[PDB]
């Protein structure tokens, strides 16, 4: 029991530093996604002026 | 490695994306992965590294010759996906 | 830099070996590990976002829309801004974070040394063939209580007992 508990030493000044981390590689991406707009706009716009 | 080897048409591969494949195929870490699996963790372990260790991409990309260091490195950032 | 990010992630797999059944933290890494692929191949297939005045315009000698388009794409040229909206959900998640990741830290840093002191104490206070049963009956007055208890209900067996303390008797 004490190596069951032992193996929980520095998980949670570890976790709190995963969590925040990860919830932000998650979420700072908004902005690729409005550049992914951009991205299809001037996709569409070399499209057409191949059709022309 | 069979299952492998299966590459679709108009998708040539760079040195510095085959390296890592061979690498994973040579030291039997495919062969806990299901067969079917195979396919599908080419590209992902290649988006895995192109995210994470794209200094190792950039090293076989100049050097295209593996020193004991990146060979380790190598060795580090497979064992981690192979972890999954 | 995300590299540092994903050396601690696959240190919290090999960490969340210790809990097996993670339903959606390894999912959390998946969604993250899949919008990154997807931004990033985003980028790299990302031209620069024109139309060639110079060269492609006047590839086109029969121009007419070239300037109505660029001056179009120059128009959305302020797209639209990003959404860095949360800054308060986002806060009272890693509160409850810190919060029960706090419970958690104080309380193994707790009982640690408290199983230490446990393990010292069963180090030299085993007193296995002079202790008293007086002292068991004031350790534990639970065994006074089974024993007046079985006295009173009349349950004179001794049930378990037999198994691994034989009756050794001449039957």
């Amino acid at each position: 029991r004490i190596d069951s508990v032992s193996q929980l030493q520095n998980v949670a000044e570890t976790t709190k530093v995963l969590f925040d981390v990860s919830k932000e590689t998650v979420e700072l991406e908004s902005e690729a996604f409005e550049l992914k707009q951009k991205v299809e706009l001037a996709h569409e716009a070399k499209a057409v002026l191949d059709s022309w | 490695l069979t299952q492998l080897l299966k590459q679709n048409q108009y998708s040539p591969l760079a040195t510095e994306e085959q390296v890592p494949l061979i690498y994973a195929g040579v030291n039997g870490h495919l062969d806990g992965i299901e067969l079917s699996r195979i396919g599908e963790f080419e590209s992902s372990f290649l988006s895995y590294l192109k995210s994470n260790h794209n200094e190792l991409l950039t090293e076989i990309r100049e050097k295209g010759e593996l020193s004991k260091e990146l060979l380790a490195s190598l060795k580090s950032a497979t064992e981690s996906f192979v972890a999954t | 830099a995300k590299s540092a990010a994903n050396k601690l992630d696959w240190a919290k797999v090999i960490s969340s070996l210790r809990i097996t059944g993670s339903t959606a933290t390894q999912l959390s890494s998946f969604k993250k590990r899949n919008d990154e692929a997807r931004r990033q191949l985003l980028e790299l297939q990302s031209q620069p976002t024109e139309v060639d005045f110079s060269h492609y315009r006047s590839v086109l000698k029969n121009t007419s829309v070239i300037d109505k388009i660029e001056s179009y794409v120059k128009q959305y040229k302020p797209v639209k801004i990003d959404a860095s909206k949360q800054l308060q959900v986002i806060e009272s998640f890693e509160k409850h974070a810190m919060t029960n990741a706090k419970e958690t830290e104080s309380l193994v840093s707790k009982e640690l040394k408290d199983l230490q002191s446990t393990l010292d104490n069963i180090q030299s206070a085993r007193p296995f063939d002079e202790l008293t049963v007086d002292d068991l009956t004031k350790i534990k007055p639970e065994i006074d209580a089974k024993v007046e208890e079985m006295v009173k209900k009349g349950k004179w067996d001794v049930p378990g007992y037999k198994d691994r303390f034989g009756n050794l008797n001449v039957m």
